[PDB]
């Protein structure tokens, strides 16, 4: 039959042409970030490709809902992946949702297919049928916790799916994701979250310690503590009482040893508090440090992947500003499972720690988590940036332990062009160029990070310049609502080549554009993480942050237009 | 409001009926009691009497020893039809008193609810299996699947029903679990 085959081939030819045009456009966009007319390609076919792009972008809502039908006729997986290749029309999503809701057994590819089914209705909260989610595969943890947030109404099947996906990971991931699990208890209408918490705590040990620290810290509201949380304080305290005591034996011995050691090292600052600032405080703290005894087998909670060996008895030093004090511990790193074996049975470096009393240490945790996620993304893709995730832990209301980078050289307490020249020689040597490269590597990453996270009120005291040449930002306390979007003075602009037409400026621009393009597609995880913490009533969360954060990612735009937008933002961020 | 001995006076009559062998008068009085229009105070009574009537009708006599409720030896014509109707109404207005597996501190009410669900679905299965109708049975267990969280019986029965109906992949997945 002639006509049958004629249409049968023509339709698929058109679909393939459209898909190939989109792929070619995306690839050539990633090729060179800037327009760069000097770096061109074949001219003949590009005009035809662009004309076909306009022709297929000029169609209407009809004859566009049938391409989804044709794709589903070919194969369900292609239809599922169709909306990812962005087409500026919402009808594709609705049609795909209808098709998958008609029969969901065909697709069982875990990551993206469930999001077309899990929402029968976002807030309407009706029709509990055909929801046989028991067949699906586990997803990433952040997506699973969204079913306990303030977005979806409670439902048993989603809770079972969430506990199933959370019950299939090694302890390291949940140890990373701990601060959100406890906060998720606010919406625990059922008993699933609490029983999972007891099950996990009875399974391993370090996660139980992190538990006990977190519900000990977060039970109250203020740093000093004069009003408790009216919502979840009571059952929080009940859980704290219940979890401990049930364990016994060597676990009990380890718990007693570690907690007694931590209390004996914590009360030292309070003991030396009465002494005023001066040499007398130094002598008192040194005598206390000499008084400090160490029981072998303990560990530093900020780094649960190491075993402490000894201390430097003459290093006790408070900082200017409350008695926050510094210490130096020589430790050895072994691992995690080996640490568990050592704890139950009961190379080498030196680290500096800062103990602080009288301030909050939670927004820093959230920022550190986001930074670590960004670094992992960049490492996976295969780029060359640099950030440092210094560890920070909160152990009691107002009480925090901050890990410090050894050999710290703060820029402000240490003219940048003059120092660069006199320290690393003339422009024609090797160390100068290496320092410049490291400077650019750190600067691009941190500029992108600060633009994304909207951290304001920055000064010259929050910057630390290591010996290699990298730059490190600190004091992210004011964030998301508190206070020129990108800091750019003249000294680094001079150092980077003398002009914006210098080659290092082009390197900086291309690296920033590529980083933004790589980091764009994880807004869902970012939004889930920020929304789970939204409720805690920090001086930053005022309610409207979600919409602004979602808009700043540019979610409804193509690659070339996003690159144009980011380049325009960077250009306008110069004075 | 809520007395104490009126229900005793109502119930000991059928207790004596069915303990002295007066099966015909007992089932007739059960039927007439069911004929009363339900109010907000008789739902549990009609629960109990309907369950007992379904049991005794299913395991008490053959088909050739039954007649319509209006007559005397929607209008049902055979015993399993009225039993099915009774089971549907009972489960339909029972499904709204569930406990939905919270277990914060209490369990006993959850155990009683699980027992009632297990027995009602057991009667549904024994009623529908003999007549070779498996599609509606499979859909019934699929709807019922909400309660169970770590219970072997419902998973086993659902897998068996799915595998005996024609569908295979879902049966394979449930069998793996």
């Amino acid at each position: 039959r002639g006509s049958q085959l004629h249409k049968y081939y023509m339709k698929r030819r058109t679909l393939l042409l459209s898909l190939l045009a989109t792929e070619i456009e995306r690839l050539i966009t990633w090729y060179n970030p800037l327009s760069a007319p000097e770096l061109e390609l074949d001219q003949a076919g590009e005009n035809s490709v662009a004309n076909w792009r306009s022709k297929y972008i000029s169609l209407s809502e009809k004859q566009w809902k049938d391409n989804v039908n044709l794709a589903w006729s070919i194969s369900p997986y292609l239809a599922v992946q169709l909306p990812a290749r962005f087409k500026n029309t919402e009808a594709i999503g609705n049609e795909v949702t209808r098709l998958v809701r008609l029969d969901p057994g065909a697709v069982s590819d875990v990551p993206e297919a469930i999001k077309f089914l899990v929402t029968w209705h976002t807030i309407d909260a009706d029709a509990p049928e055909l929801s046989h989610v028991l067949c699906w595969a586990p997803t990433d943890p952040p997506t699973g916790l969204s079913y306990f947030s303030s977005m979806y109404p409670p439902h048993p099947l989603t809770a079972q799916y969430g506990v199933k996906v959370l019950r299939s990971f090694p302890p390291d991931a949940i140890l990373f994701y701990i601060p959100q699990i406890v906060q998720a208890l606010r919406y625990d209408k059922m008993g699933y979250v609490r029983e999972y918490i007891l099950w996990a705590a009875s399974k391993s040990q370090l996660l139980a310690h992190q538990f006990i620290w977190n519900m000990k810290t977060n039970i109250y509201l203020d740093e000093e503590g004069h009003q408790k949380d009216p919502d979840i304080g009571d059952l929080l305290d009940q859980l704290v009482e219940e979890i401990t005591g049930s364990l016994s034996g060597p676990a009990k011995d380890f718990y007693q040893r570690e907690f007694d050691f931590f209390n004996k090292i914590t009360n030292v600052s309070a003991i030396i508090k009465p002494y005023p600032k001066g040499d007398e405080r130094k002598k008192a703290c040194l005598s206390a440090l000499s008084e400090v005894k160490v029981q072998p087998g303990c560990y530093l909670p900020s780094n649960p992947e190491a075993i402490v060996l000894d201390i430097d008895y003459k290093s006790g030093t408070p900082m200017q500003s409350k008695a926050p004090y510094l210490a130096k511990f020589k430790v050895k790193r072994c691992g995690v499972s080996e640490l568990e074996k050592e704890g139950l049975r009961c190379k080498i470096s030196w680290q500096a720690a800062i103990f602080k009393v009288g301030d909050d240490c939670r927004q820093d945790m959230l920022a550190l988590q986001i930074i670590d996620l960004f670094k992992n993304i960049f490492q996976l893709v295969g780029l060359d940036l640099f950030v440092f995730p210094y560890r920070v832990v909160a152990t009691a209301p107002g009480c925090g332990v901050i890990e410090c980078i050894p050999d710290c050289t703060s820029r402000d307490q240490l003219g940048m062009y003059d120092y660069f020249t006199r320290q690393y020689g003339d422009e024609s040597t090797l160390a100068f160029q290496q320092a410049r490269y490291n400077f650019i590597r750190s600067m691009a990453a941190y500029s992108l990070l600060l633009f994304l996270l909207q951290i304001k009120d920055r000064h010259n005291g929050n910057i630390m310049l290591d010996k290699k040449g990298h730059i490190i930002h600190i004091d992210f306390g004011f964030m998301f609502e508190s206070s020129p979007d990108i800091k750019l003075t003249d000294e680094m602009v001079m150092i980077m080549g003398g002009k914006m037409e210098a080659t290092p400026f082009k390197w900086f621009m291309e690296m920033c554009v590529r980083g933004y393009l790589a980091v764009r597609p994880y807004m869902d995880a970012v939004v889930s993480l920020v929304t789970l913490m939204l409720d805690t009533g920090l001086p930053c969360f005022r309610g409207q942050t979600i919409k602004l954060l979602k808009h700043r990612f540019s979610p409804n735009m193509t690659e070339r237009e996003a690159a144009n937008f980011i380049m325009k933002v960077i250009q306008s961020c110069f004075l | 409001e809520l007395g104490f001995f009126l229900e005793t006076g109502l119930q000991r009559a059928h207790v004596l009926y069915f303990k002295n062998g007066n099966l015909t008068r007992g089932v007739g009085r059960f039927r007439e009691l069911l004929r009363a229009v339900e109010t907000r105070t008789t739902q549990n009574l009609r629960m109990t009497i309907a369950r007992q009537l379904a049991e005794i009708l299913l395991r008490g006599m053959c088909e050739q020893s039954y007649w319509n409720p209006l007559e005397d030896p929607f209008c049902p014509q055979e015993n399993t039809e009225e039993a099915l109707l009774l089971l549907l109404i009972s489960e339909s207005m029972a499904n709204r008193d569930a406990v939905l597996s919270r277990i914060p501190e209490h369990k006993s009410d959850r155990l009683i609810s699980l027992q009632s669900a297990s027995v009602v679905y057991d009667l549904l299965t024994i009623a529908l299996g003999r007549r070779g109708q498996y599609e509606m049975l499979s859909e019934c267990l699929e709807r019922a699947m909400k309660f169970a969280f770590e219970e072997f019986h419902l998973w086993y029965q659902f897998a068996l029903s799915l595998m005996a109906a024609g569908k295979s992949a879902r049966a394979v997945k449930v069998l793996k679990e």
